């Protein structure tokens, strides 16, 4: 009999039961999607969309639902942060229920196709035995895929009939679902350009329908037919697995490095935005412009929105988490509740001191307050270690601009050390660490979890492609030698 | 009035109809079913003779 | 601890039940 | 060939189906499925229902801090009374939930379903060449359900007095009914209890006697054993007679208890024996009936906390 | 329906139609409002019918502010005050006074605001005493406790603004629109009271 | 609808059972400390 | 809200008509006995 | 949480009833 | 063996799955396939180098600032 | 909400189910 | 009770080893 | 404890830059390589 790892090979020469098992898998996938959406809506907290975005609460399916236009719920709230009017059928709960019903229907269809398998459709008219004309099925399926791709790219993203897609400004402050006009030209291959999505989908749909027609009309050559073993079905599996892990690599890379298809308002900021001081540079430029206008320090620093300062914080960096630090970010370092402001450190002489920000790659980084030219001026020494430039000796004073703590100056060395440690991470924020019993250690963004899972799956599927290609190209000796 | 209602709970309308469309639906469905039964009556056997039908 | 304990219990129980079912199916036919 | 209707009626009245879809079935199935769906949805999640009609609702849903034992589908509001309250008669669906429509919908569809279930039992008995009296036996639980859910609300004038669809609702309804009507002292409840206990006794005895006599269809030795045991020789030596008695006892008991229920629905209570044994001077001597009366009095004072406003409970 | 049409119907016809909860409409009369002779009149058949039941609620979002939101009514009708009687004085210069004495001056009500939260209250204007011009007369009234002291587990004042819109000098029959704000149910002290804003129509027969 | 020719039965000898049980228990021992954190 | 009433009326009428015309379709001769 | 457990238990019981009614052992030689 | 189940939908789709093992003698259209593979490889190199900032074009900016 | 109740319910659901499945598979195979 | 579950897992592994050693099927 | 011993040992003595540890690593890697190679060759040379 079959060993435990060969049980699913009983449908290798029975098209009806193959259709049945593939239907069962589709039903399971749809049911998972529906159940996960329902759970996410049950857990989601839409109270504050500024300091508590959906990517902060460890939401995985909600960003993907929101990416394509689902922005309302039957609970009376919207993802933007306004009251929901006439939500309609296509809400979060509606999508989850629709997926569940689809899963049930697919389950019933799978049961039917399993029960009745001896169909005349799968019988060769000449020989009378089960057969599949793989090139023609491929042509039909490619035709359908191209048609669907063109429809999506011409009616959904363009907003002609559909709702559009999520687009945001470069710094992720004002984003929403909008129609996207196609962008033909050198751009569009610019990954961060939303018009590339529409242009690509339209062009790829046209090419796909043309190729489907070709593969439907033209028979393969005998040399190619024998070379690629088009008579067998396992070569189809090997090629499909190959394309699948290729796609997995591409999607994981696009997710990790960011793109127009992965907005930061839905999945969170990127490791490389913290590496290059993206938000820090934007904030500095804005405050410098306000200062040069003629305003003082306090009012200029108060103009900075809390969202932009929140993005400039190492807690939201997806590369600061851990493998077994499970859960949402809010369980990591509490729920953000307010922005204290920008902290300026000044020695007794008057020189402004800047604290060196922790690189995204260190677990523990010593706190150092540098001069304007980079010379070290102050530093908290290692625990219980003799010091020569400590905070107490140098006499560093911290003053805050904008935010909750505006115009307040502290001179006590203890609070100065505390705020220096806080500012080592970036912007200082007040955190509620009691609601969720947060541990105190950073978790990882949904971006990081998605990338990790999909790269691991892609590697495993590369191995699967190797194995199945070897099996299909060595069938004579694999017949049980 | 805060909102709108049918306002027919205690009125005792015949067959519980207060809009002619309900009566039209009743008659239409009954007529369609009766027509189908009348057409199919030929397969049930005719009891033309005076003494026919289940009896003891 | 509820998440971890539940996950550990399920991981211990379900695959062992599957393996035992397969073995008992095998051992029936001598 | 045959017309569409001929094929349809051949399919409906076909004994080859896994479950017989009779002419009674064509009504039984939709009503029963509708009642089941509404009951499940209401039990899983439904807002509190204002049963008493005094602007205080009670919650009976799992999503509202309840469990299986204490969950129930709350009866219709007292303010509705006996009025028909369908969905389309409510201004909004939330109002329908608040006033307690689902209970009425479930009760109506369930009663129709059980009546058609009895009809379908008769129909399939007829189609298989059997004697058609299984439905007569089944009528006893049907009669009891009708008396519980329909006749008592009609007699009391409101659907809020009906049995809630929940485990704790049953106990509350029973305590209420004993408080207001003295169910335990009625001869018909005594007959129902006798019928139930006798049904259990005869079931156990028949099972034991038949199983013991099924040596390597009942033989005559079991009759001799029973005659020797309880000194009732020739009481039951015919198998048909014995099985007819087995069928007849609990059915009659349940019929009589349902009739007693429907009788009390019209305020015809059970026996009253308080203040019966009197001293020569004139003093009243307590009896176990008087202790039952004290328990009923205790049940009655806390019956409705804030519903009554007049000394006598005429409703 | 006007007062004559309402009084021309038998009880059987009205039953089940929802008319009994309605308020008479003044089809006749003039909108000039200068035909109302100055003096004092005994206000009888004073009826009031609300049209909206907006309630003040704190915004769920952190950045939002308290606002009046719409609600869905739960109690079937039973929200109309009727048969009220009092006194109505109108001055020659243009000043006017309104006072309610007796009648059905209160009605318990329950409305659900979006999100599932249902709030009860006691829509009432009892002991009203308003003084001011014909358009914009303002006053205050007492709101009794939602439940009596006998209730067991398992004063407040509110403002109002009337405004006469149409007058029929030959037969009185003054009609207009009103707005009021009153506290919510505060029984058991389990939650702070909320504010309900009610707009509606009012009819009165001062003869 | 007829007896499907593609009929086969899975087998698992005692050695395979021991291997599987050992693998499961060893993985649980290795990962329990991490999961409990 | 009246559309729901129309739909329910249609469904109930259809099922009741099915029940009524089912028993008029020579039901007593559907027995398996010999006569 | 507990409501989910109760719902799962009831759904499982109903599924067992359905399987027993439909996927039953065919009776032979009654 | 006996013919399989016959269904109107199956008969409708029968012509599609009725040309198994049907080939063209010779190499057929393999040269066109090779040309298209070469073109697709060139296009993939285009987009890969554009995304990697190793191929800089005037119109494309390759930055989060292109969302402007 | 306690861990003990949930884990006791899970074990009581699963262990007898596994035992019964073992016995049924043994019977069906024979 | 973490020590308890750790000990239970280790003892289960030891029992599996013992059963494999002493209760192996014949060739 | 094993990891601490190894780290402390590398601290005190340059374990990695020692020819005998290099031969130990080479022996372990070669053992794994030759085990895989022998297993693959023998299991692939299987007759019917
Ligand atoms: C439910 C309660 C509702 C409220 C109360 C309502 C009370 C109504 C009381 C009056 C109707 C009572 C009907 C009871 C059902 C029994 C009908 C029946 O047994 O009927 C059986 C008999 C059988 O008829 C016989 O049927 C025979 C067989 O015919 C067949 O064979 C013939 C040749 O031999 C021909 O070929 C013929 O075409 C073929 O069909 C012969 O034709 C005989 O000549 C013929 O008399 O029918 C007939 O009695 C003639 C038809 C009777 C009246 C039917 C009216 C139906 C509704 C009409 C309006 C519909 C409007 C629809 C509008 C849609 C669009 C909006
Ligand atoms: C108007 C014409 C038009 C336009 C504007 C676009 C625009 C676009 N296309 Mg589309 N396309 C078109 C026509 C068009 N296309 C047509 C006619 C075809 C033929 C059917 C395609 C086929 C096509 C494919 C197959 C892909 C695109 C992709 C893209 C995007 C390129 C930029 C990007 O997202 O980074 C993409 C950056 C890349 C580096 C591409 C990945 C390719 C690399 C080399 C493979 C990765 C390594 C590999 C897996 C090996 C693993 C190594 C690992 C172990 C280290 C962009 C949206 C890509 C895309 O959307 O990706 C998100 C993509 O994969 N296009
Ligand atoms: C009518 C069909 C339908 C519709 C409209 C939706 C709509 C949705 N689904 Mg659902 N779904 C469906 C059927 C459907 N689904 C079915 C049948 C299944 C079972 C397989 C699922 C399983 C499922 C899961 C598991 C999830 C969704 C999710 C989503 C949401 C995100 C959109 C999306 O798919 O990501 C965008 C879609 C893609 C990125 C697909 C890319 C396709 C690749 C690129 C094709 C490449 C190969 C191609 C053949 C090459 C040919 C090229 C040629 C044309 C030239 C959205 C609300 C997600 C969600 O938010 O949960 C609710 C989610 O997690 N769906
Ligand atoms: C690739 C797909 C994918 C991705 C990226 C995510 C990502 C995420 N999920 Mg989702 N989830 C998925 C699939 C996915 N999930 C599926 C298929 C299910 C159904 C089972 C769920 C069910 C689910 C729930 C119920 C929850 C999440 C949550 C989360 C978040 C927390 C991160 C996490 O899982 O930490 C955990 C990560 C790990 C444990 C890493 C696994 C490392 C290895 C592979 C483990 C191997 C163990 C091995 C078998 C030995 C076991 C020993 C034994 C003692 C058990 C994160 C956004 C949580 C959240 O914040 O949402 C609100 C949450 O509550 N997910
Ligand atoms: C498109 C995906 C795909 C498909 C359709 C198949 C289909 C098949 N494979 Mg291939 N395979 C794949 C991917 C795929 N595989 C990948 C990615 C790998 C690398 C890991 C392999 C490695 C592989 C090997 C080494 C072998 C097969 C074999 C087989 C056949 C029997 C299936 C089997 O093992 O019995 C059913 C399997 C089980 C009952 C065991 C399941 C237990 C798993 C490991 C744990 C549970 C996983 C969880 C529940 C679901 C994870 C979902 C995740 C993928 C997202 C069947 C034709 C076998 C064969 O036919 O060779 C003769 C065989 O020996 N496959
Ligand atoms: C370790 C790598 C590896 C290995 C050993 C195999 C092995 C196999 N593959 Mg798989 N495959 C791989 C990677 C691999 N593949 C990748 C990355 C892809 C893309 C997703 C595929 C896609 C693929 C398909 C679609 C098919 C196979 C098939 C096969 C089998 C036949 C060999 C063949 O078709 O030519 C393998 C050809 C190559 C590996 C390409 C050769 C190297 C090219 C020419 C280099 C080009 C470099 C170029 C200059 C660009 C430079 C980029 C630079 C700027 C970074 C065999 C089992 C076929 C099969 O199953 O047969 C029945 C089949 O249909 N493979
Ligand atoms: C079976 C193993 C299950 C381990 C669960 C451990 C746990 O306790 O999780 C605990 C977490 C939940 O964790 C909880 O989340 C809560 C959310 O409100 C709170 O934040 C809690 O504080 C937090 O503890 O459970 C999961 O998230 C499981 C999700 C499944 C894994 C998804 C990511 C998988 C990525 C890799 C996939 C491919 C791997 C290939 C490998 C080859
Ligand atoms: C078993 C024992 C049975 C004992 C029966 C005892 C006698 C019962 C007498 C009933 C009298 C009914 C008179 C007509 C009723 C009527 O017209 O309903 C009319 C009612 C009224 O309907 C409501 O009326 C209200 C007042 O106007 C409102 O208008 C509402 O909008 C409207 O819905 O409709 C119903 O209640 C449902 C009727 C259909 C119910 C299903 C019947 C299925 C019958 C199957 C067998 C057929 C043969
Ligand atoms: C959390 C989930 C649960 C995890 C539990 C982990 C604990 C360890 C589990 C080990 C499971 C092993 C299953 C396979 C055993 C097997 O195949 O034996 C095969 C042999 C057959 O040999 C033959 O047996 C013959 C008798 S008979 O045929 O078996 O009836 C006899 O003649 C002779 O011995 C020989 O010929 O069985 C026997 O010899 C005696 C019967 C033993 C049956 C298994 C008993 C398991 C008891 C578990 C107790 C747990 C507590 C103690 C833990 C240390
Ligand atoms: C029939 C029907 C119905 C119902 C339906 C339903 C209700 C369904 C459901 C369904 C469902 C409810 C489904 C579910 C599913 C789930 C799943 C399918 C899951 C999976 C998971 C997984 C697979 C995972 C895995 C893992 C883990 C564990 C972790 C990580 C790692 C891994 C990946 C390994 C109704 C009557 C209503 C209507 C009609 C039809
Ligand atoms: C065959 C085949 C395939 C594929 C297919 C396809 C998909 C194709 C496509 C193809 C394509 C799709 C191609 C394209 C190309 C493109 C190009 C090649 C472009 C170019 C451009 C240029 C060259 C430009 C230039 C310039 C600029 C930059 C600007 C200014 C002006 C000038 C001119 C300077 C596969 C593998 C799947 C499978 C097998 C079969
Ligand atoms: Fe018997
Ligand atoms: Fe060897």
């Amino acid at each position: 009999g079959l060993p435990w790892y060969r049980v699913h090979t009983v449908v290798i020469n029975d098209p009806g039961r193959l259709i049945s098992v593939h239907l069962m898998h589709t039903a399971l996938v749809s049911g998972w999607a529906g159940s996960m959406a329902l759970f996410e809506i049950s857990v989601f907290d839409p109270s504050d969309p500024v300091l508590n975005p959906m990517w902060r609460q460890g939401m995985f399916v909600l960003p993907f639902m929101t990416r394509l236009g689902i922005t309302q719920s039957w609970g009376g709230w919207t993802i933007s942060g306004e009251t929901a009017t006439n939500p309609g059928i296509w809400s979060y709960e509606g999508v989850a229920a629709a997926h569940i019903i689809l899963s049930g229907a697919l389950f019933l269809a799978s049961v039917w196709h399993w029960t009745y398998w001896d169909l005349e459709l799968f019988r060769d008219p000449r020989t009378g035995k089960t057969a599949l004309d793989l090139p023609k099925i491929f042509g039909i399926h490619l035709f359908l895929s191209g048609l669907l791709c063109f429809g999506f790219g011409a009616f959904h993203v363009t907003g002609v009939f559909g709702p559009g897609i999520w687009v945001s400004d470069p710094y992720g402050l004002t984003g929403r679902v909008q129609p996207v006009a196609p962008s033909w030209g050198a751009d569009g291959f610019d990954p961060y350009n939303p018009g590339g999505i529409a242009s690509h989908h339209i062009a790829a749909g046209i090419l796909g329908v043309l190729a489907g027609l070709f593969h439907l009309c033209v028979r393969p050559s005998i040399r190619l037919y024998f070379g690629l073993s088009m008579g067998s079905i396992e070569t189809v599996l090997s090629s499909s697995i190959a394309a699948v892990f290729w796609a997995a690599f591409v999607v994981a890379g696009t997710m990790w490095y960011g793109s127009a298809a992965t907005p930061i308002e839905l999945f969170g900021p990127t490791r490389y935005q913290w590496d290059q001081g993206f938000f820090q540079q934007e904030i500095q430029k804005r405050v410098q412009a306000s200062l040069a206008e003629g305003a003082s320090l306090s009012d200029a620093w108060s103009r900075i929105p809390e969202k932009l300062a929140f993005y400039d914080y190492i807690g939201n960096n997806p590369a600061k988490g851990g493998l077994f630090r499970t859960g949402a970010m809010n369980s990591g370092d509490g729920i953000a509740v307010g922005w204290l402001g920008h902290a300026s450190f000044k020695d007794q002489e008057g020189r402004e001191l800047f604290v060196r920000r922790m690189p995204t790659f260190f677990e523990t980084f010593p706190v150092l307050l540098l001069d304007k030219d980079g010379i070290v001026r102050a530093d908290v020494p290692f625990r219980k270690a003799e010091s020569k430039y400590s905070i107490e000796q140098v006499g560093v004073s911290v003053t805050f601009y904008g935010g909750e703590l505006d115009g307040l100056t502290f001179t006590d060395p203890a609070t100065v050390k505390k705020y220096a440690r806080k500012a080592q991470l970036g912007e200082i924020f007040e955190f509620d660490r009691s609601t969720l019993q947060s541990d105190g250690v950073f978790r990882s963004s949904p971006r990081g979890w998605f990338t990790f899972g999909h790269v691991c799956f892609a590697l495993l599927f590369f191995f699967g492609h190797i194995w199945h290609g070897a099996r299909t190209i060595f069938r004579d000796v694999f017949a049980g030698i | 009035l805060v909102d709108e209602r049918m306002n027919g709970d205690g009125t005792g309308r015949p067959f519980g109809v207060n809009d002619p469309v309900l009566g039209w639906v009743l008659l239409g469905v009954f007529g369609t079913m009766w027509a189908i039964w009348f057409i199919g009556q030929k397969d049930l056997g005719d009891f033309e003779d005076a003494d026919d039908g289940l009896k003891l | 601890n509820i998440y971890g304990l539940t996950a550990t219990a399920l991981f211990i129980i379900i695959p062992t039940s599957f393996l035992l079912i397969l073995y008992v199916k095998t051992a029936s036919t001598q | 060939n045959s017309s569409l209707w001929a094929r349809f009626c051949e399919w409906i009245t076909s004994t080859e189906n896994r479950l017989y879809i009779g002419w009674f079935g064509v009504i039984m199935i939709p009503c029963l499925l509708t009642a089941t769906s509404v009951f499940i949805i209401a039990f899983i999640a439904a807002p509190p229902v204002d049963i008493d009609g005094i602007r205080e609702p009670v919650s009976g849903s799992l999503l509202y801090g309840n469990n299986i034992i204490t969950g129930a589908v709350i009866p219709t509001s007292n303010a509705i009374g006996l009025h028909f309250y369908p969905i389309w008669e409510a201004a909004s669906l939330d109002e329908w939930l608040y006033n307690g429509g689902p209970y009425q919908l479930i009760v109506c569809h369930f009663l129709l379903g059980v009546y058609c279930y009895m009809g379908r039992e008769w129909e399939l008995s007829f189609r298989l060449g059997m004697r058609p009296w299984i439905a007569v036996a089944y009528s006893a639980p049907v009669a009891a359900a009708s008396a519980v859910f329909l006749v008592y609300p009609i007699g009391q004038g409101s659907f809020s007095d009906g049995m809630p669809l929940g485990i704790s609702g049953t106990f509350n309804f029973m305590i209420v009914f004993q408080a207001e009507h003295n169910i335990l002292m009625h001869p018909f409840h005594m007959l129902g209890v006798a019928g139930v206990f006798g049904g259990s006794l005869f079931s156990a005895m028949h099972g034991s006697l038949v199983t013991s006599s099924l040596i390597r269809y009942n033989i005559v030795a079991a009759h001799g054993y029973f005659g020797r045991l309880i000194f009732q020789y020739a009481s039951f030596n015919n198998s048909r007679s014995l099985h007819f008695f087995l069928a007849a006892w609990p059915v009659i008991g349940i019929w009589f208890t349902a009739l007693g229920l429907s009788t009390m629905a019209f305020n015809l209570n059970g026996f009253n024996f308080n203040q019966s044994v009197v001293d020569s001077q004139g003093r009243v001597l307590n009896t176990w009936a008087d202790i039952i009366n004290r328990a009923n009095l205790g049940m009655e004072v806390m019956h409705e906390r804030n519903a009554h406003n007049f000394p006598l409970d005429l409703a | 329906l006007t007062f004559d049409e309402i009084q021309g119907l038998t009880y059987l016809q009205v039953k089940g139609s929802g008319i009994a909860n309605t308020c008479p409409v003044l089809e006749s009369g003039t909108t000039n409002l200068k035909e109302l002779k100055a003096g004092s009149y005994k206000l009888e058949n004073f009826c009031i019918e609300p049209t909206s039941f907006t309630v003040k609620e704190e915004s769920q979002f952190k950045g939002g502010e308290t606002e009046f939101v719409k609600t869905k009514l739960m109690t079937r009708l039973t929200y109309t005050l009727d048969a009220m009687s009092g006194s109505f004085k109108v001055g020659s210069d243009g000043s006017a006074e309104l006072k309610e004495d007796d009648g059905i001056d209160y009605a318990a009500t329950t409305v659900q605001l979006p999100g599932g939260e249902r709030v009860a209250f006691l829509f009432t204007i009892k002991q009203f005493d308003g003084k001011g011009t014909l358009d914009g007369i303002k006053g205050d009234f007492l709101v009794p406790s939602y439940r009596g002291s006998s209730f067991l587990d398992p004063a407040l004042k509110g403002s109002a603004v009337f405004s006469v819109a149409k007058v029929d000098p030959v037969t009185g029959e003054i009609a207009g629109v009103f707005e009021s704000i009153q506290p919510s149910d505060t029984d058991l002290g389990a939650k702070p009271p909320k504010d309900i804003k009610v707009t509606g129509l009012w009819y009165a027969q001062l003869k | 609808a007829r007896p499907n020719p593609n009929k086969q039965v899975v087998e698992l000898n005692r050695t395979s059972l021991y291997w599987g049980l050992l693998l499961i228990f060893v993985l649980a021992v290795l990962f329990s400390s991490y999961i409990f954190n | 809200m009246l559309t729901l009433k129309i739909f329910v009326y249609t469904v109930v009428t259809f099922f009741v008509c099915l029940f009524i015309f089912g028993f008029l379709s020579n039901d007593p001769a559907r027995n398996p006995g010999k006569n | 949480m507990e409501a989910l457990v109760y719902t799962f238990l009831l759904v499982g019981t109903l599924g067992i009833i359905f399987f027993s009614i439909f996927f039953r052992d065919p009776p032979r030689m009654i | 063996q006996e013919p399989g189940l016959v269904t109107p939908l199956g008969t409708l789709l029968r012509p599609l799955n009725s040309e198994a093992g049907k080939v063209l003698p010779g190499w057929g259209t393999t040269v066109l396939m090779a040309v298209f593979i070469l073109l697709f490889a060139a296009f993939l190199l285009i987009i890969l180098e554009i995304y990697n900032s190793s191929l800089i074009l005037d119109d494309v900016s390759m930055s989060w600032e292109t969302l402007a």
